[PDB]
RNA sequence: UACCUGGUUGAUCCUGCCAGUAGCAUAUGCUUGUCUCAAAGAUUAAGCCAUGCAUGUCUAAGUACGCACGGCCGGUACAGUGAAACUGCGAAUGGCUCAUUAAAUCAGUUAUGGUUCCUUUGGUCGCUACUUGGAUAACUGUGGUAAUUCUAGAGCUAAUACAUGCCGACGGCGCUGACUCCCUUUGUGUGGGAUGCGUGCAUUUAUCAGAUCAAAACCAACCCGGUCGGCGGCUUUGGUGACUCUAGAUAACCUCGGGCCGAUCGCAGCCCUCCGUGGCGGCGACGACCCAUUCGAACGUCUGCCCUAUCAACUUUCGAUGGUAGUCGCCGUGCCUACCAUGGUGACCACGGGUGACGGGGAAUCAGGGUUCGAUUCCGGAGAGGGAGCCUGAGAAACGGCUACCACAUCCAAGGAAGGCAGCAGGCGCGCAAAUUACCCACUC
RNA sequence: GCUGCAGUUAAAAAGCUCGUAGUUGGAUCUUGUGGAGGGUUCCCCGCCCCUUGCCUCUCGGCGCCGGCCCGAAGCGUUUACUUUGAAAAAAUUAGAGUGUUCAAAGCAGGCCCGAGCCGCCUGGAUACCGCAGCUAGGAAUAAUGGAAUAGGACCGCGGUUCUAUUUUGUUGG
RNA sequence: UCGCUACUACCGAUUGGAUGGUUUAGUGAGGCCCUCGGAUCGGCCCGCCGGGGUGCCCUGGCGGAGCGCUGA
């Protein structure tokens, strides 16, 4: 079937070279995954030596990562903004490593708010009176101070990160291959990898 | 193909290139004669060996003391 | 042509210092895997037919090994082509006596029967220092022996001496200039002496001198020196020759002035 | 070097992190990227451009990842007109053993240029390292570049 | 043994060839008493093949309700030998042939720090449980078709097949922080703490540390030599030429039906605050995640090739040379895709063509140098009429496996079924040209 | 026909010249002696300047009466060449041993006891394996290179400028 | 030169033939992958009986309903 020899380009003069052998089979093909955004499917390849493989189908679901926090949540993965090998990629919604992708962004709220005793971009504070100011301002004589005035000072935000929070998403990049693990995971993009691809967006479609 | 034989064999003797030489026939009848062989063959196996010890002899005087 | 492993060996490509003749047949043992290289080992059925001349076929080896009778580094093995290899002890109870293979002085295997109170540790090689899972260093010696909690001063090339019965290395010899040694590949694959010299090229092979006992020097690589005593001192003894290579001049005069026909 | 994104990918080294810090640890002085580098072993010096500089090659030996063992060669320049990749000559002589007598013969090989060097140009002697396949047709990477011969560089004033 | 001889002329001296001379290997002619050794359908047709055989396998130790025998009486893991059938393993080795193949194979040399590896040897094995489920063989019985190593319906019964799934011994630390205790309220200088969460190795992503340089001066706070404002005095896995290595710490993730942590079989034994069980005791077989070893396999580095110019320019969206991101693959890599750059080879013979070309170790001849041969018993490669595509498996693009097309060809009850001798014998054809349809596993394996 | 052929008339030098590759290329850059191996000057240790040799320090084992010193780290611009080591399957080839009854072959075999030894001795060597790759001596021969609009060298200094992060006990301005 | 016999090679209408090897364009068996498909086969849940307990529950069996969920 499909194979990855090099018998068939030609040598580095520009000559031909013909075949000595039939295809063997450490050569071998094994289409494309080409992995959907759905509910979960996970088929399984037998390849050399036993040592079987996951191929992803429709993935809905990743494990995300914040570096500057040290804080990795499981999240879900929503759409696909950018792909710098093709853009045909982006068109249907294929899912590959080094993409760049848009999650949910609550899990890390939900940390943030409890790990600095502070809240998130928020307009309006309605829903904060029977719940969620439990969290925050936590009824407390004990603590309130000596440790959360010590997570205080550090727990600043940059612009773009905060902006992000308000709309409810983020933007992070795949950093493992789901064709071959069957996993979507990765990190959220931070500083100059952050604006580059925002610039790179923006610039793109529109 | 694969067989548990030998095939190491050689031959013993060599003929004269010249082959018809007054000298060297009647040379050669005289010391089957004398000595009671019954071939030349067995005259040019003698002669074969001692070629052979000849060409080690000379072959090992070259070579430095 | 080839799709998988191959199991025979052809009597022509066997190794040369099984000393076969080319008359019995096409094939020859083919020793099975274990812990010593196809090309660095002696099968059983060689030495107990051959060597010893205990057995005649291979059903009477066979049938000598499927007694129980064999025991090699102290375990009873079965099989008629396990690779057995150097400073290997084996051990027959039901006559009372035991070997030790080691390489006389020209490069094959000798008959070098022991005293059972040497027939008790075996010396090895070491060829690898790593660390497993919660910081346990690990030792691999040259007969794939594998022993956790090393004495963290034992390195690459050092010589182990370890009993048969318990593995629990027992002493070891450090590689150092001034240390007895015999070579086990190569050229001079036999011979023992003090190593003198290490020459050292960073990227590939560094070399080894060693000077024997009447003030003869030969290199070797790295890859083939084993050390077995602190210095002029063996710690398992030595065959007769003691690795000395006479040449084939004085090989014909001892042989010829001795007068070596019968007794 | 001001800017060496030019690929629509992010081009940053891996292992390396832009972390969480404070306002003005530096506006300019203190940007907060530190350099990887290795060194190459085998007596050969990690050239201070590679040090200095930035760039992103991960076929680099001295900060991409590549790993040179095995041979070591080395050639004159002949061609430099592909993106970090350059045309070495070896030439040698062939002993033909009928007649007593030897023949002249070369062989060319594409070879890797790092960025970390930029004074080569056509004539200069240059040595190489074995690494894996870097492409269909290179398996080399240059570790040092050298031109101590007559018509110099320039004049001879050093 | 570094060698020559006849032939142009009326005669002579040369160039120069024809012929003679010796070996070697294919055929053929005549002739053949003894004995040891022993090549043998390569050349031409990798042309076609009637018949028989060439791959099977059980120990005390996976499943024994065949009365198939058979015991001293019966089955109370149940006697014992044990057909058949399920299960496990092997069938990828060996044998044969040389069609293809010209930097391809192959040889010496090196590299996997860029990969996989059944088995062997050594390490690893604890974060209803006195034992779970249903359902197929053989066997019994009814059949279908011209026909095959075709197979349907019906009735039973097992597992080391298929599928589930606990028990123990955790007395396990870190993060939480109701509350709580002295004096500085508080912050902080002090000491307990329920409560909850996670807590083995293997997978996936991210992050942290990866320790010891050459000396002193002030200021805020602290250890010790000791004191209620300050002087002398410590800084801690392993390895490589070189790793983004090995090991460690943190936050999560789990792929189940799609990791591991034993519902398995055989030999022979001991104490009971005690009357068969509460208990424990050795020796094996088998199985199994991971690491190393062995046997390899694959992909790479440098150098090495017969004739040809009546082959001088070749290669390139039908990847040609390089760059960035990915897909796929056991892994490195235009291997393949997207976007860029315009490169790469050549008179030191590239590119194209021919070979009655498989490469080498080697064989014949040989003063010194050379010339010719190597289908052929050892190593490597390739193929099973020609191409192509796959299943199972550690390992195959397998043909003593399967699925199609082409070329041949067999049986038919014309609906259908079945095939691959370049394996050993044998046969037809081709030719100048090559053996018995024998016996045996006694030797080597 | 490289060793090793021919081209006036036997077969044969392009009609003539230029010219890139290819092949080839002039001369020139340190010498005696003390001891010591081979003679009676001449060919490993060192003296007219040097004669492995300059160094820069540092940690490991070495002198001696806290101090005194040489071997250990770079290596001699590089190559070709030449000598030597390492690493290269067996079989075949050369070659050592051995009365197959001799030989071609093969890897065997030889002794002493009436058997009363429940045995002993001994071999299965060695050479060659080009070219390419690895390794260390030699420095003739043949290549290649150095400062002419200089800079070699000494703790020579002057200025500006970056900084390693050790000790001042530790943590920090 | 012309002429006789015999042998060899050449040019050539025949728009020759045989065997092939590439090859534009069109069709395209079969396997593999993906998205569907759903012939059939079970389990779960409710009465009567047999076995156990407190008119009901648990194993099982029977006829069945809802055939609702559901797995292959
Ligand atoms: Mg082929
Ligand atoms: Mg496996
Ligand atoms: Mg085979
Ligand atoms: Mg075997
Ligand atoms: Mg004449
Ligand atoms: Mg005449
Ligand atoms: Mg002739
Ligand atoms: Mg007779
Ligand atoms: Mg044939
Ligand atoms: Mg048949
Ligand atoms: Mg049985
Ligand atoms: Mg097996
Ligand atoms: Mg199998
Ligand atoms: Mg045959
Ligand atoms: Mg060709
Ligand atoms: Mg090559
Ligand atoms: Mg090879
Ligand atoms: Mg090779
Ligand atoms: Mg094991
Ligand atoms: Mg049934
Ligand atoms: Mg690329
Ligand atoms: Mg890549
Ligand atoms: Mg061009
Ligand atoms: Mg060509
Ligand atoms: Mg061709
Ligand atoms: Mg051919
Ligand atoms: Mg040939
Ligand atoms: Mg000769
Ligand atoms: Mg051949
Ligand atoms: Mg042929
Ligand atoms: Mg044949
Ligand atoms: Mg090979
Ligand atoms: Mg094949
Ligand atoms: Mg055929
Ligand atoms: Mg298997
Ligand atoms: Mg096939
Ligand atoms: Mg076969
Ligand atoms: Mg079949
Ligand atoms: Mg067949
Ligand atoms: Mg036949
Ligand atoms: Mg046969
Ligand atoms: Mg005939
Ligand atoms: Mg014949
Ligand atoms: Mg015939
Ligand atoms: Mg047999
Ligand atoms: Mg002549
Ligand atoms: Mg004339
Ligand atoms: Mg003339
Ligand atoms: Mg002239
Ligand atoms: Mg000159
Ligand atoms: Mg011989
Ligand atoms: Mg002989
Ligand atoms: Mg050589
Ligand atoms: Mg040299
Ligand atoms: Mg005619
Ligand atoms: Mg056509
Ligand atoms: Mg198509
Ligand atoms: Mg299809």
């Amino acid at each position: 079937g499909i194979s990855r020899d090099n018998w068939h380009k030609r040598r580095k003069t520009g000559g031909k070279r013909k075949p000595y052998h039939k295809k063997r089979k450490y050569e071998l093909g094994r289409p494309a995954a080409n992995t959907k955004i759905g509910p979960r499917r996970i088929h399984t390849v037998g390849v050399r030596g036993g040592n079987k493989k996951y191929r992803a189908l429709r993935l809905d679901v990743g494990n995300f990562s914040w570096g500057s926090e040290c804080c990795t949540r499981k999240t879900r993965i929503i759409d696909v903004v950018y792909n710098a090998s093709n853009n045909e990629l982006v068109r249907t919604k294929t899912l590959v490593k080094n993409c760049i992708v848009l999650i949910d962004s609550t899990p890390y709220r939900q940390w943030y708010e409890s790990h600095y005793a502070l809240p998130l971009g928020r307009k309006k504070g309605a829903k904060l009176t029977p719940e969620e100011e439990e969290i925050l301002n936590k009824k407390r004589s004990k603590k309130i101070q000596k440790k959360y005035d010590e997570r205080k000072k550090n727990a600043k935000i940059s612009s773009l990160l905060e902006e992000q929070f308000q709309q409810g998403k983020l933007l992070a990049c795949i950093a493992s291959r789901p064709g071959q693990c069957g996993r979507a995971d990765g990190y959220v993009l931070e500083g100059k990898e952050l604006e580059f691809y925002l610039r790179k967006i923006k610039a793109r479609k529109g | 193909m694969p067989v548990a034989r030998s095939w190491v064999c050689r031959k013993t003797y060599v003929t004269p290139r010249r082959p018809f030489e007054k000298s060297r026939l009647d040379q050669e009848l005289k010391l089957i004669g004398e000595y009671g062989l019954r071939n030349k063959r067995e005259v040019w196996r003698v002669k074969f060996t001692l070629a052979k010890i000849r060409k080690a002899a000379r072959e090992l005087l070259t070579l430095d003391e | 042509m080839a799709r998988g492993p191959k199991k025979h060996l052809k009597r022509v490509a066997a190794p040369k210092h099984w000393m076969l003749d080319k008359l019995t047949s096409v094939f020859a043992p083919r020793p099975s895997t274990g812990p010593h290289k196809l090309r660095e080992c002696l099968p059983l059925i060689i030495f107990l037919r051959n060597k010893l001349k205990y057995a005649l076929t291979g059903d009477e080896v066979k049938k000598i090994c499927m007694q129980r009778f064999i025991k090699i580094d102290g375990k009873v093995r079965a099989d008629i082509t396990y690779p057995a290899g150097f400073m290997d002890v084996i051990s027959i109870d039901k006559t009372g006596e035991n070997f030790r293979l080691i390489y006389d002085t020209k490069g094959r295997f000798a008959v070098h029967r022991i005293t059972p109170e040497e027939a008790k540790y075996k010396l090895c090689k070491v060829r690898k220092i790593f660390v497993g899972t919660k910081g346990i260093p690990h030792l691999v010696t040259h007969d794939a022996r594998t022993i956790r909690y090393p004495d963290p001063l034992i390195k690459m090339n050092d010589t182990i001496q370890i009993d048969l019965e318990t593995g629990k290395i027992t002493d070891f010899i450090k590689f150092d200039t001034g240390n007895l040694c015999m070579v086990t590949g190569g050229a001079n694959l036999g011979r023992i002496g003090v190593i003198t010299n290490r020459e050292r090229h960073p990227g590939s092979f560094d070399v080894v001198h060693v000077k024997d006992a009447n003030g003869n020097s030969f290199a070797t690589r790295l890859s083939n020196i084993f050390v077995i005593g602190k210095g002029n001192k063996p710690w398992i003894s030595l065959p007769r020759g003691k690795g000395i290579r006479l040449t084939i001049a004085e090989e014909r005069d001892k042989r010829l002035a001795a007068k070596q026909s019968s007794g | 070097m001001a800017d060496i994104q030019t690929e629509r990918a992010y081009q940053k080294q891996p292992t390396i992190f832009q972390n969480k810090k404070r306002v003005l640890l530096g506006e300019t002085g203190k940007e907060k990227l530190p350099r990887y580098y290795k060194n190459i072993g085998l007596g050969f010096k990690t050239p201070k451009e590679a040090i200095e500089g930035t760039y992103i090659d991960k076929k680099c030996p001295f900060t991409g990842n590549v790993s040179i063992r095995g041979r070591i060669l080395s050639g004159v320049v002949t061609k430099m007109k592909m993106q970090r990749t350059i045309v070495i000559r070896r030439d040698y002589l062939h002993y033909i053993r009928k007649y007593n007598r030897f023949e002249k013969r070369h062989k060319n090989m594409s070879v890797h240029l790092s960025p970390c060097f930029r004074d080569v140009q056509i004539g200069d002697i240059v040595t190489v390292g074995e690494c894996r396949p870097l492409s269909k047709t290179v398996r080399f990477n240059v570790l040092k570049v050298t031109k101590a011969a007559g018509t110099k560089k320039q004049f001879q004033k050093f």
